């Protein structure tokens, strides 16, 4: 779910807020994004990728 | 099966500085436009790395060098490789590099990648060799003496075959591939990373982020490492095996990490561009 | 607990741990060397006694 905000539980990483199409590209070894504050801010799908 | 090398010019050893490589990623978190401080093994800016040749010079006494000793391994080794006909071939790690201990190995046999841990009785002058034929225009892998023995053999690993053309290329080198080893926890902890370039007499300046490659579960204590090259045979170089080889033009730098803090650079694209050695 | 399984009635000497080693073991760090341990200032041959 997208545009919404949810509560998400991504590959045992649990949260809440909105899903949104990223722009970024991981790279493959990658699966979470942080910022600054530590805070994951980006995820990779791990179905769709 | 060991063959120890002959005819090999004697000169002292060459160093070199490393500017700015030997950076890789610590984690695998994604970071954009950001400056992150970082502690772990790395390679200290404008360190001094030790330098190797493979290469033969033609002359009177010219230079017959093929370099592969055994260097000690203390917390983490950066190994760049300037090559342009597949000259380094691998890597063995251990403490004593003979059956009483186990030792890992990671070598190209020019089809598979492989990877074992296990008992190995090295050769005191461990190597590989291609053979040159004049009929048909070829290179052929025909050579390889890195072990004796294998026993107590505890972890295997067979990459897909593959073609890996041995061709003795000529000119400029064309490839620099930076490898960083750690050995933390029973973990071989293996970074890569590959820049074209173009040159032939010096390590590249620059900066590339080197990016994990693979953490083999070996759990064996590691102190020295020796490098496998290959070398050449054909119709020219007679000799017993000792002596009638030629070595590939080839080049490899060594530096050792130390645990120091960077602060590196992720871009907008999540890239490390650049880096201070605080 | 594996008594049932591992367990013999005449003595189950398959199971084997290692004694008198030099230094302490690194964290998963596997040895399996059979090398004679020397305990004290004579050094050994190859030879247990
Ligand atoms: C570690 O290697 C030992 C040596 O293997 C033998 O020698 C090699 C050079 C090669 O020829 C190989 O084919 C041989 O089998 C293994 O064998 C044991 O070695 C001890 C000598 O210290 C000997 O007394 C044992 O009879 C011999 N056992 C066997 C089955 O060959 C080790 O095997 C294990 O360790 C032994 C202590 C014993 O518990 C045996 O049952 C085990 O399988 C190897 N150790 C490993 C693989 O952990
Ligand atoms: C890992 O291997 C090294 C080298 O084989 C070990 O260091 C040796 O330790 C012994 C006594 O423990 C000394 O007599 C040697 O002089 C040491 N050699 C070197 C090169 O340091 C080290 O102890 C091993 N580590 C573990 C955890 O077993
Ligand atoms: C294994 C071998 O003998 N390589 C020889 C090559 C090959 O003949 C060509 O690369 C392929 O034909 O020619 C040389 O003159 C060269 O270029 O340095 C000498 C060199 O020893
Ligand atoms: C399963 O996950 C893979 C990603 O590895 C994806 O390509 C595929 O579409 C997924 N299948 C379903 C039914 O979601
Ligand atoms: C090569 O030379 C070394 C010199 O110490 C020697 O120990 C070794 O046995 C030699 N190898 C062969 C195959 O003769
Ligand atoms: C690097 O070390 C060698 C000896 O270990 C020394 O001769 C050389 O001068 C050093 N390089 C620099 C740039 O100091
Ligand atoms: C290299 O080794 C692999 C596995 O040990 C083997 O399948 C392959 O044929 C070898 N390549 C050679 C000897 O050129
Ligand atoms: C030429 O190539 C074939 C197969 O590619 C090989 O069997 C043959 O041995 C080669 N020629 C020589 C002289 O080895
Ligand atoms: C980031 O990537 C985009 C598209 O892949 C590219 O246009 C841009 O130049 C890149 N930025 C940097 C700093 O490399």
């Amino acid at each position: 779910v997208k545009n919404k905000c949810v509560n998400f539980n991504f590959n045992g990483l649990t949260g809440t807020g909105v899903l949104t199409e990223s722009n970024k590209k991981f790279l493959p070894f990658q699966q979470f994004g942080r910022d600054i504050a530590d805070t994951t801010d980006a995820v990779r799908d791990p179905q769709t990728l | 099966q060991c063959v120890n090398l002959t005819t090999r010019t004697q000169l002292p050893p060459a160093y070199t500085n490393s500017f700015t490589r030997g950076v890789y990623y610590p984690d695998k978190v994604f970071r954009s436009s950001v400056l992150h401080s970082t502690q772990d093994l790395f390679l200290p800016f404008f360190s001094n790395v030790t330098w190797f040749h493979a290469i033969h010079v033609s002359g009177t006494n010219g230079t017959k060098r093929f370099d592969n000793p055994v260097l000690p391994f203390n917390d983490g080794v950066y190994f760049a490789s300037t090559e342009k006909s597949n000259i380094i071939r691998g890597w063995i790690f251990g403490t004593t590099l003979d059956s009483k201990t186990q030792s890992l190995l990671i070598v190209n046999n020019a089809t598979n990648v492989v990877i074992k841990v296990c008992e190995f009785q090295f050769c005191n002058d461990p190597f590989l060799g291609v053979y040159y034929h004049k009929n048909n225009k070829s290179w052929m892998e025909s050579e390889f003496r890195v072990y004796s023995s294998a026993n107590n053999c505890t972890f295997e690993y067979v990459s897909q075959p593959f073609l890996m053309d041995l061709e003795g290329k000529q000119g400029n080198f064309k490839n620099l591939r930076e490898f960083v080893f750690k050995n933390i926890d029973g973990y071989f902890k293996i970074y890569s990373k590959h820049t074209p370039i173009n040159l032939v007499r010096d390590l590249p300046q620059g900066f590339s982020a080197l990016e994990p490659l693979v953490d083999l579960p070996i759990g064996i204590n590691i102190t020295r490492f020796q490098t496998l090259l290959a070398l050449h045979r054909s119709y020219l170089t007679p000799g017993d095996s000792s002596s009638g080889w030629t070595a590939g033009a080839a080049a490899y730098y060594v530096g050792y990490l130390q645990p120091r803090t960077f602060l590196l650079k992720y871009n907008e694209n999540g890239t490390i561009t650049d880096a201070v050695d605080c | 607990n594996s008594n049932n399984l591992d367990s013999k009635v005449g003595g189950n000497y398959n199971y084997l741990y290692r004694l008198f080693r030099k230094s302490n073991l690194k964290p998963f760090e596997r040895d399996i060397s059979t090398e004679i341990y020397q305990a004290g200032s004579t050094p050994c041959n190859g030879v247990e006694g």
